[PDB]
């Protein structure tokens, strides 16, 4: 049944918030940032919204969506990631 | 305040010229009620072969951009839809020019109250008050004859109180809800009938023109069916077929429905996108959804059959359809659907409900197409206008099918976006009135057309309140996409469930004038329509607070 | 029953939709044609009589003969021998039905439907008329099949002792027709669920036959019914459906309307006629316009030079999409298939069950043998999409090495050794090994091992995805805009309104073009190029002076040559431009760069 | 320089020609106009038959101030004897108003209202005779040779559209044979 949809307005932040999530995340490892990886965050977002039964994307839906991805990408890093942890704090 | 014929006869002496003519009909503006009356009149001069300009005015001040622009040899003039509120003597000025004046202006407006300056001070007018509300309306008599020309201190103080007495009286009039009386084409047809002409087309046009506001009550129209119904009696091409005939092939009365796209869509969605069906059945929700299907379970209708084209419905499904309606729809309060409103029959090209005929024309309005962009886009509406005027043409029906289809595209997003709004519960109940705003959505450009949210709001206001106790109320609406917070704001009024005891008119339009007479920052009366206004989101918030109070109603 | 004929005859005559009636026109229109056909609009039919439509719809099969036998009547009026009965095709677009649902209720019910055909049978005769005589009595008789739903419906009457049924066939005097025996399958998109798509045999007769290419997306109408046959139960009959009429989405067919040429001429005049197509291919896609551009040149078809001797230039080239995932190249080819009028998307292995090798298979009955078909044959003379090309089994991968150049496949399997013709233009999307580091490596050491696989390829692309912040955030947001409210999708309207290609028309444009112009290069373009590669041939060997291993062939230049007619074909010009050539150089130079790495 | 057509007459031209033909009408009317070649007339009696040129009849009919006479030759029941006469004469094309094609097309534009059931009537009737005349053209058209053509009775409209056909033909034929001499 339920088919969530984002409103492009508040979603602009993620394109901005992602910019933090690539280059700085690029700074370590190789890359391993992927174009596809960003596509996931939406498929991520769609889930919680239906779980919210909102029929459309909400910010709180993204709140998990980002956090789900953040440390997920983080843990892939070496023990040097403890340093990588501190920068991701801005994305929390 | 004069008989139409002699006024029309008055143009006759002013008419034929080489180079002609010179008069110019004003097409003003968006509302279709003018459109029929233009063509009937358009055809009228065709009968006389009378040359003249045809101008689809849009901007309320655009005529000032025009009247102040092209007027040269014009010895006579006719305008439509405007002047019933604001004076062009102020708007144009005018400036009495040479008694036995060089130019005269017919002013078409169906809206009341008339401007105070309209009837009296006959100049270009030819005040259009005839023959609807004369009334009297003996109040305007004291607004001038008393007002004009207006121990001695007692008689002087006695006059002013009388002045304020009449001013106090005159203060109420002209401050009041602006409302249409009746479809102008009808009186024009009366003039058309006055000269004796009755064309099945022309009557159909009245049938067409009458249909224009039919989405909003009647209100007189309820008695105006028979006035047309008499005409269908006044005309009987033959006692019997005479099949088809291949040509005329003419209209007949039918059991019409508030049901939408009847012939032109699957009966299933026909309920689904029907607005009257919407709130009564609460169509957006899944709960009442099946209940309609339950009606097919009552109607004994196959779900796929509802998916089926109206063209191919079984003759059993056909003849029993209304009987099925007779045995079902009343249970749901759907009993007021069936209408005896007239239907054109093109035979080989098919019969059509004028109501359905209208909505296709309505689709032409918003589609089928710095500050210069709005004039550029409004021009597109005018650019898109004649294509709609082209849809007025009879032989050209094929083009109509685009709007016939596109109309189906409209409500699909219409029924779509609105219900999306329903989930968020964006209505502001406030206290004095129900209030809403659209801050966001896809394709607000399509929503830029007043009719877009207008059909929407009407689809909303009746949706949000059936009622839906208690107290049907006027709705607030706004929307924005681009052009720096234009936020078109169109007026909205409560709809009775087939039970308009009072006119109740309009308030906020005066109230919108209250704020435009107020600090009026970023608010724009640029809309020809009083109900609709442009506003910045920046200044509308206080405009809202200014709108919330003072409430005029 | 009888005399319902004239009612159609009335609509055959009495009907005039203003200002001009149609079918009465269509008849004489078909008359000089000797078309012997009529295409009826059923949705139009209801407009005439409401009764006879469903009056027809009740038992449409029985009133089928009520037409063509009637259409001849005034046609015979207009003819004033021998005059075979015309073939009517009625049609309607109104309510389309899923293949997933066919109810026995629909038997003897006409249904319009979209469809995707698996294949069609070789044509076979049906005798509309026959003469027959007693093998005993010497009695003279004649019979016809005037119409039919195969039954068999009729047989030899046994009343001439003499019997049984001594009357016998006479073929010479008898007259005949044809049938296609189509096998159609439902659209793959929906709604197979986890289950395999049902397939259905559609009956095409006379003019119906040959009207449709196998495998094509098609819209069709006809009647649901069932034939007992034998070759089920108890007493159960197998499903079959009549095809009438079939009005199929164009083409889905070398011919087309004349005004189409003009509107294209409007496109041929455009200075941006090529450059707009640069955007059209990738509405959702962002960047890689070079590879994006490299698409179109192959889209118009390759050079065909047949002049003696039998040596002939091939088409269309070869291309490689190799690069790290996130290349969206597989997504690209999915657009590619949609853009090609005839193309096959193959990610295999093969696709989907298709033998990457066109292969041999035996006939179940009567033994024998036949070509089972192959993707090269399926799409022949058209686009080829390939994924996992590195994941391809090397043995039939070998056949690929042949398929691209000689463009003719031959197999000795069983007794049938015949050499098939394959004119397809293949493009290889196979992913490179080990991500980025292979670029740190030689350009080779990827495909198989040897670059001889590359040798047969022409334009091979190595995607370099670099993590540039501004470069991503551009397309990054470009992604979100692709999504609800589908902001990017609404942008195309103004692009559709002002300029940008609709791409379905473009397909018709290309199909138009592909058959239209035969561009032959101007003499000076070659010398401009001959002077070009000789440097490149000499220069890359200067890179080869270090014994650096990577490559170059004279076939490398010939591939470039086909680029000459490529965009020039978009120009429609009879001969290749001098100026036109140059972009091919710098574009192929970008391809040569992949060797440079 | 006409370019197109230009050698053949335009159908719009020939109708422009047939406009010049006089016909009787029933004016609503009771200066002058002098005009040029009309010679007519005294202010015409309302509801009275008078012979006048075609296109002018279109004028007052365009204002609906006049009522055009239906052609006596235009009677569908009467026209059947023609198709009767036509159906029995594989060779001869019988008799023609000679402008009549454009007439019926023009007659039904406006003046349609004057006749008794012209609707769905002669249009089919005229149409049958149109092609049966037209078909007899091509049937006899196989006989086409230099230097003579017995064209006999035909409507100039079809005669116009057929112009490019045969005119381009015999010239080939006449040339090739005479050239062969
Ligand atoms: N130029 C581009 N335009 C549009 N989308 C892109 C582009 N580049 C990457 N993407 C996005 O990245 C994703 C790539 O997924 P896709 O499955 O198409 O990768 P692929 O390159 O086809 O895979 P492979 O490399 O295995 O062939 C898609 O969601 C796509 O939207």
């Amino acid at each position: 049944k339920i088919y969530p949809k984002l409103h492009q307005m508040d979603m602009d932040k993620v394109s901005r918030v992602y910019a933090d999530l690539r280059r700085e995340s690029i700074s370590t490892g190789s890359f391993p940032i992927t174009v596809r990886h960003l596509e996931s965050i939406l498929r991520i977002a769609e889930s919680f919204a239906k779980m919210r039964l909102s029929e459309f994307v909400s910010s709180y839906d993204l709140d998990r969506a980002i956090k789900v991805v953040v440390d997920s990408f983080v843990d892939a890093q070496k023990v040097s990631v403890r340093r990588q942890l501190r920068r991701s704090f801005a994305i929390y | 305040i004069s008989q139409f014929s002699e006024a029309y006869n008055k143009i006759l002496r002013n008419s034929s010229s080489h180079s002609s003519c010179q008069l110019v009909i004003f097409v003003s503006c968006l509302n279709i009620d003018a459109l029929c009356a233009t063509k009937m009149l358009s055809l009228l001069f065709k009968k006389q072969l009378v040359q003249s300009q045809i101008v689809p005015i849009f901007g309320y001040s655009e005529l000032r951009r025009h009247y102040s622009q092209l007027d040269d040899n014009i010895n006579s003039l006719l305008l439509v839809g405007f002047g019933g509120v604001i004076d062009l003597e102020a708007f144009l000025e005018i400036d009495p020019q040479e008694q036995s004046f060089r130019r005269d202006i017919y002013v078409l407006d169906a809206h009341r109250p008339w401007n105070l300056d309209n009837i009296f001070g006959s100049q270009i007018i030819q005040c259009f008050d005839d023959g609807t509300v004369d009334d009297t309306l003996g109040e305007q008599k004291e607004a001038y004859y008393k007002l004009l020309e207006l121990n001695d201190l007692s008689k002087r103080k006695q006059r002013k109180k009388q002045i304020h007495e009449y001013e106090g009286v005159l203060e109420e009039y002209y401050s009041q809800g602006t409302t249409v009386v009746n479809s102008i084409s009808a009186q024009i047809y009366s003039l058309l009938s006055a000269i004796g002409e009755t064309n099945l087309s022309n009557l159909w046009l009245n049938i067409l023109g009458t249909t224009s506001l039919d989405i909003a009550y009647a209100q007189v129209y309820n008695r105006l069916y028979p006035l047309l119904q008499d005409e269908v009696k006044r005309l009987t091409p033959s006692s019997r077929n005479s099949v088809k005939t291949p040509d005329t092939l003419t209209l007949n009365i039918q059991p019409d429905y508030y049901l939408f796209l009847l012939r032109h869509s699957s009966l299933y969605d026909s309920f689904y996108y029907s607005n009257y069906v919407n709130a009564k059945l609460s169509l957006w929700n899944e709960n009442g959804k099946k209940r309609l299907h339950k009606m097919f379970a009552r109607m004994g209708i196959p779900l796929s059959t509802a998916q089926e084209t109206w063209l191919y419905m079984d003759h059993s499904i056909k003849r029993e359809l209304g009987i099925i309606f007779d045995k079902n729809l009343d249970r749901y309060g759907l009993q007021d659907i069936i209408r005896d409103g007239f239907v054109r029959t093109l035979g080989y090209r098919g019969s059509i409900s004028a109501s359905e005929f209208v909505e296709a024309l309505t689709a032409l309005l918003e589609v089928g197409n710095s500050a210069q962009k709005l004039t550029n886009l409004r021009k597109r509406w005018v650019s898109n206008f004649w294509l709609s005027w082209d849809a007025l043409d009879d032989r050209k029906v094929e083009l109509l099918n685009r709007g016939i289809q596109l109309a189906q595209d409209l409500q699909r997003a219409i029924f779509n976006t609105g219900v999306a709004i329903l989930e968020k519960k964006l209505i502001k109940h406030l206290r004095i009135y129900r209030l809403c705003v659209l801050q966001d959505g896809p394709d607000l450009d399509l929503y830029r057309n007043p009719l877009t949210l207008l059909r929407l709001g009407n689809w909303l206001i009746e949706c949000c309140a059936e009622s839906e106790d208690k107290q049907l109320l006027p709705m607030v609406l706004a929307s924005i996409d681009e052009n720096t917070d234009t936020y078109l704001v169109a007026g909205l009024t409560p709809r009775y469930p087939r039970g308009t005891k009072k006119p109740i008119l309009n308030n906020f339009s005066m109230a919108f004038q209250q704020i435009t007479a107020e600090t009026d920052a970023k608010v724009r009366i640029d809309n020809f329509e009083s109900s609709i206004i442009e506003i910045r989101r920046e200044d509308l918030s206080p405009f809202l607070e200014k709108l919330t109070l003072s409430g005029l109603l | 029953n009888t005399e319902i004929i004239k009612s159609f005859k009335n609509f055959i005559l009495e009907f005039r939709l203003d200002s001009q009636f149609i079918y009465r026109d269509q008849l004489r229109n078909n008359i000089l044609v000797k078309n012997y056909s009529l295409t009826v609009n059923m949705e139009h039919l209801i407009g005439y009589n409401e009764d006879i439509y469903k009056k027809l719809s009740d038992e449409p099969s029985d009133i089928i003969p009520l037409f063509e036998t009637a259409i001849t009547q005034v046609a015979k009026r207009i003819s004033i021998n021998s005059l075979p009965t015309f073939q009517l095709i009625l049609n309607s677009n109104a309510n389309q039905i899923p293949l997933r649902d066919l109810d026995s209720e629909h038997v003897s019910k006409i249904v319009r439907l979209s469809g995707i055909i698996i294949s069609t049978s070789v044509l076979s005769s049906r005798a509309t008329y026959l003469s027959i005589m007693c093998r005993n009595c010497r009695h003279t008789t004649s019979i016809t099949i005037n119409n039919f739903n195969t039954g068999n419906t009729v047989s030899l009457p046994r009343s001439c002792n003499c019997g049984p049924d001594p009357y016998i066939i006479i073929h010479e005097s008898s007259k005949f027709i044809d049938q296609q025996f189509l096998k159609l399958q439902e659209i793959p998109e929906l709604v197979p669920v986890g289950e395999m798509p049902r397939n259905l045999t559609m009956t095409c007769d006379r003019y119906l036959t040959n009207k449709v290419i196998p495998g094509t997306r098609v819209t069709i109408v006809g009647i649901y019914s069932i034939y007992n046959s034998k070759n089920s139960g108890v007493a159960i009959r197998t499903p079959y459906i009549k095809i009438l009429g079939i009005q199929s989405d164009v083409e889905t067919v070398t011919m087309f309307t004349e005004e189409e040429e003009e509107e294209f001429l409007q496109l041929s005049r455009n200075p941006k006629l090529y450059e707009i197509l640069t955007n059209s291919i990738a509405p959702s896609i962002f960047g890689n316009e070079d590879i994006k551009k490299a698409i179109v040149c192959l889209l118009m078809g390759g050079s065909k030079k047949i002049l003696p001797d039998g040596m002939r230039l091939r088409g269309d080239i070869n291309v490689l999409l190799l690069g790290d995932p996130g290349t969206a190249k597989s997504q690209l080819l999915k657009f590619v298939e949609k853009v090609s009028p005839i193309a096959v998307y193959t990610s295999g292995k093969g696709s989907s069950a298709a033998g990457l090798t066109a292969s041999v298979q035996r006939d179940p009955m009567t033994r024998e043998f036949y070509l089972e078909g192959g993707a090269m044959v399926l799409a022949d003379g058209g686009v080829v999409c390939i994924d996992e090309f590195d994941k391809m089994r090397d043995e039939d991968r070998v056949a690929i090495h042949e398929a691209m150049e000689q463009q003719t496949i031959s197999i000795a399997k069983a007794g049938i050794t015949t050499v098939l013709n394959s004119r397809t233009s293949v493009l290889a999307a196979a992913n490179p090994i080990y991500g980025r580091y292979d670029d740190l490596k030689s350009p080779g050491d990827n495909i198989d091992f040897q670059t001889t696989i590359l040798s047969r390829f022409d334009m091979i692309f190595i995607v370099k995805d670099d993590h540039n912040e501004e470069r991503d955030i551009s397309i990054a947001n470009h992604v979100i805009n692709i999504h609800t409210g589908n902001a990017n999708a609404m942008q195309n309207q103004q692009e559709e309104n002002g300029s940008e290609i609709s791409i379905e028309k473009m397909k018709r444009y290309i199909t138009y073009c592909r058959l239209k112009c035969a561009p032959r290069l101007s003499p000076q373009a070659a010398e401009k190029l001959s002077s070009n590669f000789v440097t490149i041939r000499k220069q890359l060997l200067i890179n080869e002076l270090e014994s650096t291993e990577r490559p170059i062939t004279i076939r490398q230049l010939e591939a470039i040559i086909r680029i000459t007619e490529s965009l020039a074909k978009l120009e429609l010009s009879p001969i290749a431009q001098e100026r036109h050539v140059d972009e091919a150089i710098r574009l192929f130079q970008a391809s040569t760069m992949d060797a440079a790495s | 320089l006409p370019a197109h057509l230009q050698q053949t007459f335009s159908p719009e031209e020939i109708q422009f020609i047939v406009e010049n033909e006089p016909i009787k009408i029933f004016p609503r009317i009771t200066w002058q106009l002098i005009t040029t070649d009309d010679k007519a007339l005294n202010n015409m009696v309302a509801m009275r038959s008078t012979e006048v040129v075609l296109w002018i009849a279109l004028l007052l009919k365009q204002q609906s101030k006049c009522s055009i006479v239906a052609p006596q030759w235009l009677t569908t029941k009467e026209l059947d004897r023609k198709i009767q006469y036509e159906k029995t004469h594989p060779d001869r094309f019988s008799e023609l108003p000679w402008n009549w094609l454009v007439l019926a097309r023009i007659l039904f534009n406006k003046a349609k209202d004057d006749f008794h059931d012209p609707i769905h009537e002669l249009r089919g009737k005229i149409q049958d005779l149109r092609e049966i005349r037209q078909i007899k053209v091509l049937k006899g058209l196989k006989y086409l040779n230099e230097s003579h053509l017995q064209l006999d009775n035909l409507s100039l409209l079809e005669i116009n559209e057929l112009r490019p056909f045969i005119t381009e033909i015999m010239d080939k034929l006449r040339e090739i044979h005479t050239a062969s001499l």
